[PDB]
């Protein structure tokens, strides 16, 4: 596994900000060059590698899940984009707007809408960011410039304090503040100041989309339980990795030094879920061809509907 | 001498012209100059009227929004009413001059109103007065015009009407050796500072002449829209030269030549775009210096190796790479430090653009646009640039919710700071600082003239006087005449006044009306800072990802095609990650059908970023 | 004995582990403290310049200014020791305490109120009193009271952010980021001049002041009675316009127990001599006797003369990067011996004694 | 000037979270490093011991040495920095540049290869080329370019595990488990001559330079004009019979422009003098000035001479357990400082630093 850390980084790393306003058949034939220009190279990489199951680990998997964002992998893949990009604000682009609940979800309360058509926009703006609160801005293709140093992170280190100007007084910031910016229109125009230097994600819906959503509606109609049989296996490996770690440290802490019931106790534990371990793996690995079955299966159906 | 724009050469045509043009001007005949943007109409206009004795000029430049008020004040400053109109002056008659008949817009059915009214002072011998409606009389002032033809994007063709009452004639570009005899004046005027070389005038006057032809010949507009060269770059690759010169060391032929070499590449081929016409015009620069000038002991004409400062001594001279390349980065930290803080990276392709803008800042009255892709280092290395030599940055905060009051009132504000307290101010125009064109127009009347006479009137013109004889009595100066004080104040608006344009996205309507705008685009400088090639791409990831642990396991080196490797020659992984990025970066941009506009390169360093911080985790 | 000369080669090298900012000389014995821009402040021995004696990190950042002052006592309850203040980029000063017997930094106390950073100090004895004067980007000239540690007159002299004072009786001068100098009187805070001329920012500038006994000085000899019973007769000026220019500090309309009035027709600077040959900006000046000690950010350390006014001398390539300051011991104090040193301090980490 | 004996009590006693393996000095600031059996190797400056100021993982297995130089590019395309390289029984050979404006590691590259435990790792630098050597347990030494990270050549000198590497000039001497030690060129990679005498593993060997102008010196003066022209001639062996032998290496046939070829009759290395009178195993040896210094795994460290080979200091209670290394300055080149600091190690968690 540390033979492809260097090429299952470097993959991770070049998905986030090239890959944000592309759907899934472009994004599938680039992920296919790059695979070919990593065999090219001789630098290895996982070959059963997923984006989801790289970085999106079961906790915020659930935490985006119960906010309100939708069920597809597209989607998932697009907000952990945006909300993995520390030095460069997100441009969220969804002609629906339901993600302003489902950060507002994950903000809780401190979540504040502000729009650019406001008149009271720039002191608003100025308070909270003074305060450090989470700033969404909606109708993103009315650009204001006044907050360009705001996008391009142009702050000056006067003393200890982070320090920006904007407008026409200077103003305060904290590492507390986060800025987010919502547009409607997928058609509207973008400066190409604001375009180069924002994370450009495209949540839409097309006909790849179309039919990733109807392979996934037949999918968990026709055979539920085997979709949640493997909700539940990917789940339950989770929590057993998990109480593996837990139980590997308990061990380590109590039978490194120097036996007892306890350490005999905890050397059970641990055969058992080794055991159990094992048979998962084996149960997973019968199951993992049916899904292959499944897409051989559903695709006229999402040839039709294309 | 050669710094004073009034200076001319006599040669056969200019005299012939000057013949004919008092020929016709005594023959009580209007005169209409048509010809090339770089013909030198005005330049010969000036030598002509200037230097005679039975005639006189006036100051009108036409402009897209001019009215017959413009036209009054003029005349009212040479003319008086008797109701005859009748020059100050009995004996040398008055010539109306009009440059760019063609810049007054048409109105909204079609038709034009100064160019009627010039038809009527030159057909009807007068006009009619509109307060008091009283006919007028002008017995002995003729008009003249100069005005590109209206096959350009931007001039409005005349009516008939008009040039049926004025005579037309063409003025072609000069042939070899009019401008071979003009440069070799100029280049003996120039080498009487180190006699030293004073043999050596026509070999490079000849080479000169060739390679402006051959630049002609080469690049044409068909390839770019802003390819027009003219004899007026050559007269600016002399003043450079003469400019480098003057504040040189010890001169020898060799350093000479590469004066000359990279006064060539800094005026001709800065705004080139191809890689393959970089390619060519280097190629014309060897071939140029092996047919005229066979000297031996000459090294790399490249741009990157073709590096002059003024910065590491008291004087224009040669530097080393690594000397100026480490005086770069420890300014860099310096300027950082005390101002705002951007994580750059040196490369040698940002030292030969700031050693370029060094070069085009410290002229007087220097102006020039770049013209490059987002996130490419514009308008940072325009600060450090004006930072370094003690300018001050004038950023026009322009948002969505402004109109021309907040245009007007920041450029007064920027004019008096750089005339009354006497403060050098580099002022930058962004692309997305100009929303109508209105203020492109209020910027055209800004760098074609010297300065902006709609910003100051009635009271605001008595108060500027004011302040201007103020400021003359507080110096000591015995100037008590409004045109003194004036023209003074011109004069010093235009020496302490540098304007930079950027320019992000060329190929859009609005860039491409404002590149195309010919006020604009023959005084300032056009420098092209593209896209980045495969080199400046590799040495920052280079040195973008050495702050990293990367090789930690057993590598095979892959054996490639030699065209496929664009970092050095491949030895460890990290060369390999740099070509990787670099090939996903060409092939996406090449897949994402962006065309023939420039190409981004923020992606990259986002993506570097990226890569080192989730390596490092 | 005043006209000594450094050799062509320094005596001896002196290795720090980042960029040296402030060096000054011990008045006593032949120590050199050094500055670095990690934070850490060292001492070395100059016969023995192996290792360090001592090393002490008191401040998160670069430390920008230092000076050494050896304090006199006319009461013999107290006892003499010496003072080092280091002013640094962290918005605090510290005050340390050189330790004879054990040779290790103390330190004493740190002073407050600054709000940006801190760019230079200066420290003076009037009468039996000592006081530490220092200058911020707020703008804020402050003054200190060393045996009380508080702040006593807090002025701003300029609009943008002072860089170098110099201070001599009750007299304190200050060059600035506008490119102008300006005297401010100490205790009462009226401008009493304004000095303009250079086209860069003001890096260092320090009075040059009387001298008892020498052959000939046209630019340290006073002329007139009024001059001799003020005190301050000419200055020096150091930008970065790579000129050295030495000024004429006008006359006040001064008055007998009261303070110091401006002339509004000589509250002018006047500029006497100009200097240039340096190749980049002039970081630090040092006068003793009658030659003109300079650096520049060329590699370079060059040495003028003040009666002819050209260089005598230039010490080319004296470090592979930049040339941060320059110290010589003060001559116009007979408490403070004159030795035969001077010590350089680069930014290539490394530092440069010269002896004999 | 090279006679500095350190004093009785040790100046800093450094304390480590786990043993110490291996200490190399900085060779021109007061900073050690220190090598931990875990694979921590730890930041540590002398005038504060109490916080590390940097400290990395380097391996996952216990490291076994590690060697610091300081480049030196004749070039000015390249800044100077330290290089600090490592090796452990990870399979792995790390290398690390030591930044002092940050005050913290960044690795560069590792070196992969081998198939045991690597034991040595000795640097030397060229007139612009470095270079990494290093030995497995597996009877290879290998050489390992700095910048491309391949390896050049290899071979296999003895027929067992190997302990011992030193590289000065362009020779190598390795010494075994078996008392076999061997002087094989780079260029060609072929055995000269073969040591015997001791009765168990030769743990550490270093050859001994051409000392400059000394009054009395007498295991480094040149002997014959032959062999000061090959430009080495003594070396110094462990062993774990509680004895040092110091060896003389018999002239090869040398010729000019090829690499040379050994010969029959001299292929055996001479004993000059042995060094009788220890207690328990000797880790590590060193030189510098008259004074051969050795560390004792019996809770002690033993410095005797080299003219007239006896005990004149002998160092107890230094560390509870096994002494593990000492750092003498490296008095032979100049490019460094032979200055007056010494640190030892050991087994206990613990480290002790000899000042002056
Ligand atoms: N006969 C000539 N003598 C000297 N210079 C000339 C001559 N003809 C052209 N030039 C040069 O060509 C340039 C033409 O500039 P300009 O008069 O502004 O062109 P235009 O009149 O077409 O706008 C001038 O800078 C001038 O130096
Ligand atoms: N090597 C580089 N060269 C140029 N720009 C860079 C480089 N690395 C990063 N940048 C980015 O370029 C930005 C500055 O570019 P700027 O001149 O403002 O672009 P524009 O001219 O489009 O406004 C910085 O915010 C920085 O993030
Ligand atoms: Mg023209």
């Amino acid at each position: 596994t540390s033979q492809e850390l260097i090429g299952n980084c470097i993959i991770s790393s070049i998905y986030e900000t090239y890959f944000g306003h592309l759907n899934e058949r472009e994004r599938g034939d680039m992920l296919v060059i790059l695979k070919r220009l990593l065999g090219k190279f001789a630098v290895k990489y996982d070959v059963n590698y997923r984006f989801i199951d790289y970085l999106v680990t079961l906790d915020e998997k659930m935490k985006w899940l119960e906010c309100g964002l939708d069920k597809n992998d597209y989607f998932l893949e697009n907000m952990s984009i945006v909300m993995n990009s520390q030095d460069a604000v997100p441009f969220l682009l969804d002609p629906s707007s339901h993600m302003i609940t489902v950060i507002s979800n994950y903000y809780g309360n401190k979540t504040v809408l502000l729009s650019f058509l406001e008149e009271g926009f720039v002191k608003r703006l100025e308070n909270a960011v003074r305060f450090g609160s989470v700033v969404i801005i909606q109708d993103g293709e009315f650009f204001d410039p006044i907050i360009s140093r705001l996008i391009s992170r142009e702050f000056n280190h006067a003393g200890n304090r982070v320090t920006v100007e904007i407008g026409d007084h200077e103003v305060d910031v904290s590492g507390d503040f986060k800025l987010f910016i919502h547009s409607c229109d997928p058609s509207g125009d973008i400066p190409i100041f604001l375009r180069s230097r924002v994370r450009l994600v495209h949540f839409v819906t097309n006909k790849e989309s179309i039919e990733t959503r109807i392979f996934d509606i037949t999918l968990t109609e026709e055979n539920a339980e085997m979709q949640r049989k493997r909700e539940d296996l990917i789940k339950l490996n989770t929590e057993y990795r998990l109480k593996l770690k837990n139980l590997e440290k308990r061990l380590l802490e109590e039978l490194n030094n120097s036996e007892n019931d306890e350490l005999m106790v905890t050397l059970n534990n641990l055969k058992k879920e080794a055991m159990n371990i094992e048979k998962k793996l084996s149960e997973s690995e019968e199951f993992f061809p049916q899904f292959d079955n499944l897409v051989e299966e559903y695709s006229i159906i999402g040839k039709h509907s294309v | 001498e050669v710094m004073r724009p009034d200076i001319v050469i006599p040669t056969i045509d200019t005299i012939k012209h000057e013949k004919i043009f008092y020929d016709l001007l005594n023959s009580k005949r209007g005169i209409i100059l048509c010809g090339p943007p770089g013909s030198g109409k005005t330049m010969i206009m000036n030598n002509a009227l200037r230097n005679s004795s039975l005639y006189d000029v006036v100051g009108i430049n036409f402009s897209k929004d001019t009215t017959t008020e413009h036209i009054l004040s003029a005349l009212h400053r040479h003319t008086n009413y008797v109701l005859t109109l009748l020059p100050k002056s009995d004996i040398k008659n008055l010539v109306l001059f009009c440059d760019e008949i063609n810049l007054p817009k048409l109105d909204k059915y079609g038709s034009q109103n100064v160019v009627l009214f010039l038809r009527q002072l030159m057909e009807k011998q007068g006009f009619w007065k509109t307060p008091e409606n009283k006919w007028v009389t002008i017995e002995r002032i003729h008009i003249v015009g100069a005005c590109n033809p209206p096959t350009d994007p931007g001039r409005i063709p005349m009516s008939e009407r008009f040039t049926r009452h004025a005579a037309i004639l063409y003025l072609g570009y000069p042939s070899g050796k009019s401008l071979s005899q003009i440069y070799e004046i100029y280049y003996k005027a120039i080498f009487k500072l180190v006699p030293e070389f004073r043999s050596y005038t026509e070999p490079f006057a000849r080479a000169s002449v060739h390679l402006y032809n051959e630049c002609k010949a080469r690049y044409s507009t068909g390839l770019q829209s802003h390819y027009l060269f003219s004899p007026r770059e050559l007269t600016r690759l002399v003043r450079g030269v003469y400019t480098a010169i003057n504040t040189g060391p010890r001169q020898t032929l060799r350093s000479l030549i590469r004066l000359w070499a990279y006064e060539a590449w800094r005026i001709f081929a800065d705004r080139l775009v191809g890689v393959k016409e970089k390619n060519s015009f280097e190629q014309l620069l060897y071939e140029t210096v092996d047919k005229y000038l066979p000297n031996q002991d000459l090294g790399n004409i490249s741009s990157t190796s073709l590096l002059f400062s003024g910065l590491l001594s008291l004087d224009f001279k040669e530097v080393n790479k690594t000397d100026l390349v480490n005086f770069i980065e420890e300014r860099f930290k310096t300027f950082c430090d005390e101002e705002l803080e951007v994580p750059m990276v040196i490369h040698e392709s940002m030292v030969d653009h700031i050693l370029r803008i060094d070069r085009a800042l410290k002229q007087v009255q220097g102006h020039m646009m770049l013209i490059g892709a987002s996130r490419t280092g514009k308008t940072i290395l325009t600060r450090f640039v004006a930072w370094l030599n003690g300018l001050k940055i004038v950023q026009p905060k322009i948002h969505r919710h402004s109109n021309l009051s907040d245009f007007d009132m920041i450029l007064k504000k920027a004019i008096s700071d750089c005339s009354l307290k006497e403060s050098r101010t580099c002022l930058i125009i962004d692309e997305s600082n100009i929303l109508e064109t209105a203020f492109l127009e209020r910027m055209n009347t800004l760098l074609a003239n010297a300065d902006i006479p709609d910003l100051f009137q009635g009271e605001e013109y008595d108060k500027l006087l004011n302040n201007l004889r103020n400021k003359t009595r507080s110096l000591g100066l015995l100037l008590d005449t409004e045109q003194e004080l004036y023209d003074w104040f011109v004069g010093e608006i235009a020496k302490n006044l540098h304007v930079v344009f950027t320019i992000c996205d060329p190929t859009n309507n609005k860039s491409s009306a404002m590149i195309s705008s010919p006020a604009l685009f023959n005084r300032c400088i056009i420098n092209w800072m593209g896209d980045w090639d495969t080199k400046t791409m590799s040495q920052v990831a280079n040195n973008m990802v050495d702050v990293v642990p990367m090789e930690f396991t057993d590598f095979i080196v892959p054996e490639v095609n030699k065209e496929l490797v664009f970092t050095e020659p491949i030895q460890t992984i990290r060369d390999a990650v740099v070509n990787i990025l670099i090939h996903f970066d060409r092939n996406f941009y090449q897949k994402m059908k962006v065309g023939v506009n420039p190409r981004s390169p923020g992606y990259f360093i986002d993506g570097l970023r990226a890569l080192v911080k989730l390596v490092t985790a | 004995v005043l006209k000594w000369i450094p050799r062509n080669l320094p005596s001896c090298l002196i290795n720090v582990e980042s960029s040296v900012t402030s060096v000054k000389l011990h008045p006593n014995l032949p120590i050199v403290f050094v500055a670095t821009d990690h934070g850490k402040l060292y001492a070395f021995d100059l016969f023995n310049y192996t290792i360090p004696l001592a090393s002490l990190q008191s401040h998160t950042k670069a430390i920008t200014s230092m000076d050494v002052l050896f304090t006199n006592y006319t009461n013999s309850s107290k006892k003499n020791y010496l003072v080092i203040v280091t002013a640094s980029k962290d918005l605090q000063i510290h005050v340390f305490k050189w330790v004879s017997e054990e040779c290790k930094f103390q330190q004493i106390r740190s002073l407050l109120g600054h709000e940006h950073i801190v760019s230079a100090v200066k420290i003076w004895q009037k009468n039996n009193d000592v006081h530490i004067a220092s200058c911020s980007r707020d703008q804020t000239v402050k003054i200190w009271d060393f045996h009380n540690g508080w702040s006593l007159k807090t002025f701003q002299p300029h609009s943008q952010w002072v860089r170098s004072i110099d201070v001599l009786g009750d007299y304190i001068i200050s060059g600035s980021h506008d490119t102008t100098l300006r005297l401010t009187h100490w205790p009462s805070g009226n401008g009493l001049s304004v000095g303009t001329g250079h086209e860069f920012p003001i890096e260092k500038v320090k009075f040059i002041h009387f001298i008892e006994d020498s052959p000939e000085i046209r630019f340290r000899t006073p002329s007139t009675d009024r001059y001799k019973n003020w005190g301050m007769q000419y200055c020096v000026s150091a930008s970065r316009d790579r000129t050295i220019k030495i000024w004429e500090i006008p006359l006040p309309t001064l008055m007998a127990h009261r303070a110091p009035i401006p002339n509004p027709t000589d509250s002018n600077f006047r500029c006497v001599l100009t200097l240039k040959g340096h190749l980049s900006w002039v970081r630090d000046i040092s006068i003793r006797g009658q030659y003109l000690f300079s650096c520049a950010d060329d590699k370079s350390v060059r040495c003028w003369d003040l009666n002819t006014g050209q260089c005598l001398h230039v010490w080319e390539k004296l470090h592979t990067g930049f040339v941060n300051c320059l110290d010589l011991d003060v001559d116009f104090d007979s408490n403070v011996t004159p030795r035969q040193m001077m010590v350089t301090g680069g930014l290539d980490c490394k530092s440069n004694v010269f002896m004999r």
